[PDB]
């Protein structure tokens, strides 16, 4: 929640094991769709989760 | 030496089958092959089949 003091960080070269990624995600050049095909995407979407 | 290629797909079922052109509302119009029983690739919610 907060930003707490920490002597390790004082000497400015922190190692690469304090650095988290949240969830494993890759990226790919993209290709744009018209708005149908997107809205019916969200729709089926929307309608898989009705909790 | 000439490359002869052959495809060979065994089946001993032979169920009664036909083609459907389906019209979405929205305009898509696509075109599918159902089989007796099995599903047909449902797309986007619409999961008709045919039966015997």
């Amino acid at each position: 929640e907060l930003c707490s003091s920490d002597s390790g960080t004082s000497s400015g070269l922190l190692p690469s094991d304090r650095v988290l990624w949240i969830g494993d995600v890759a990226c790919q050049p993209m290709t744009p769709i018209p708005e149908e095909t997107f809205l019916e995407l969200k729709s089926f979407s929307q309608s898989e989760f009705p909790d | 030496p000439h490359g002869i290629i052959w495809k060979v797909s065994p089946c001993a079922a032979w169920v009664p089958s036909a083609v459907i052109e389906l019209t979405m509302p929205s305009g898509e119009v696509r075109t599918f092959h159902p089989m007796s029983g099995i599903p047909t690739q449902v797309f986007k919610g619409v999961s008709v089949t045919y039966l015997g």
